[PDB]
């Protein structure tokens, strides 16, 4: 039952600082080196640094790419890992992962968090407009019917979209956001049996953490 | 220092076939003290965190399917997947831990499958959007293969390319298809000057485009 959960990601201005956390459970935290790894959107993983285990004095090492600018620390009472980032630049925009590292013997990163997305930008936070995508004038004799959610004009990434609180997973396609004029837009489609809608409800659940936006948009016919 | 390089950058393989992937280190990763190569492989499926597959070059982590095998030594390493499955779609990264840690640049594995025609759906602007002065028309092109596809928007029969943004999903982990969204954004004022809105998809699966349309008067 190993759990690693990063937090702290979001929008920060160039030259700014931001500290990420990684809450852990399910293993003896002090036995383990812990690493941070980042990934710019669409690019490769980059190892950033580690903090050693108790047996090795909890000392730190860093990639030359961030040494002197990023600081790793750990709270061994609560099993939390930290990454302090200073003098941030656009090139630091990335998903940041914490990973469980060396235990003095094994050479492997056994477990990784879900990642937290950091955006370095001067653009302002903007909540999404969420619009329902319901069929126009064309009966779905197609046995199946496709509905959607348009999540328009937000910044920064990410947003999350689910359908019926996650009950509908299969037949869902959420399209990667496209950036236009300092704003992202994405859409999500869901395809369900025509016998289930609109007799049953279909709702897209959209969250935009940067603006604490929470939207539940029911897709209504007519 | 230690440079990790992977090959190929990307490739596609059909389900059931063998996949071979390479990782080179700028210096040997064979630790003389322990006599092991400090080289691990990670799988990152689309939208997911990396997952450990193999470490010490050839040790398969518990729970990893037997079809994944790491091999090699010193400066050259290989990840082989036999009987590849649709679910194996991912970027694969190697990583040295001989001196700190460094990742390779990844190998993107896509899944080749039989050609499949898109299912096309068109959606008019919502009243909620129109009320604020905008009009986005959305077209979903779902479950097609290969990824290459053309979408044309016609308004009252005339092609429009201005204000069109497209987005492809990554390949689906179950059926190996792609989907794409095409969104045409207009002002309400311009939207209300025309009647017919059409999304036309042309895909190698048919010489006939798939045409979906709606008429504003029918809303
Ligand atoms: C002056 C130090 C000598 O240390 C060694 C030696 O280098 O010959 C290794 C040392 O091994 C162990 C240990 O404490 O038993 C176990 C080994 O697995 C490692 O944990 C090492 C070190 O902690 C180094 O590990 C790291 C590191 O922290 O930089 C991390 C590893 O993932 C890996 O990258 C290694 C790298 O392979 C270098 O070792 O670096 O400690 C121990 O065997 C001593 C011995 O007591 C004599 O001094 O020798
Ligand atoms: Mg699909
Ligand atoms: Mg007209
Ligand atoms: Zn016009």
């Amino acid at each position: 039952e190993v759990k690693l959960v990063e937090s702290g990601g979001g929008l920060v201005q160039s030259g700014g600082s931001l500290r990420l956390s990684c809450a852990t459970s399910g293993f003896t935290f002090t036995d383990y080196y812990m690493s941070w790894v980042r990934q710019p959107p669409g690019k490769a993983l980059e190892w950033l640094g580690f903090i050693r285990n108790k047996a090795n004095g909890y000392t730190t090492e860093y990639s030359p790419s961030v040494k002197g600018r990023f600081t790793i620390s750990r709270d061994n009472s609560q099993s939390i890992l930290y990454l302090q980032m200073n003098t941030l630049r656009a090139e630091d925009s990335a998903t940041y992962y914490c990973a469980r590292d060396h235990d003095g013997y094994y050479e492997r990163f056994s477990y990784w968090g879900q990642g937290t997305l950091v955006t370095v930008s001067a653009a302002k936070t903007t909540p999404p407009s969420v619009y329902p995508l319901a069929p126009g004038s064309a009966a779905q004799t197609n046995s199946m019917v496709t509905l959607g959610c348009l999540v328009k004009g937000y910044f920064p990434e990410p947003v999350t979209v689910t359908w019926n609180s996650g009950s509908l997973s299969s037949g869902v396609h959420t399209f990667p956001a496209v950036l236009q004029s300092d704003l992202y837009t994405l859409s999500s489609s869901v395809t369900v049996p025509s016998s289930t809608w609109p007799s049953e409800t279909v709702t897209c659940n959209v969250a935009h953490p940067a603006s604490s936006t929470k939207v539940d948009k029911k897709i209504v016919p007519r | 220092d230690i440079v990790m390089s992977q090959s190929p950058s990307s490739l596609a393989v059909s389900a059931g076939e063998k996949v071979t992937m390479s990782c080179k280190s700028s210096q040997s990763l064979l630790n003389s003290r322990t006599r092991k190569n400090y080289l691990a492989w990670y799988q990152q499926k689309p939208g997911q965190s990396p997952k450990l597959l193999i470490y010490w070059a050839s040790t398969r982590e518990s729970g990893v399917p037997d079809r994944f095998t790491g091999s090699g030594s010193g400066t050259d390493f290989t990840l082989t997947i036999t009987s590849v499955q649709a679910e194996d779609l991912a970027v694969y990264y190697c990583k040295q831990s001989y001196n700190l840690r460094t990742f390779g640049g990844g190998t993107k594995l896509e899944i080749k499958r039989a050609d499949a025609a898109p299912t096309v759906s068109i959606f008019p602007p919502s009243s909620e959007q129109l009320t604020s002065g905008g009009a986005s028309v959305v077209c979903f092109l779902n479950n097609f293969y290969p990824k290459d596809i053309n979408v044309k928007w016609k308004i009252d029969g005339s092609e429009r390319q201005n204000g069109v943004l497209n987005s492809w999903t990554d390949q689906d982990s179950k059926d190996s298809t792609y989907s794409m969204s095409s969104t045409l954004t207009l002002t309400k004022d311009e939207y209300e000057r025309h009647n017919s809105y059409t999304c036309e998809a042309t895909h190698k699966t048919s010489t006939s485009p798939i045409v979906k349309s709606f008429n504003r008067n029918e809303c």
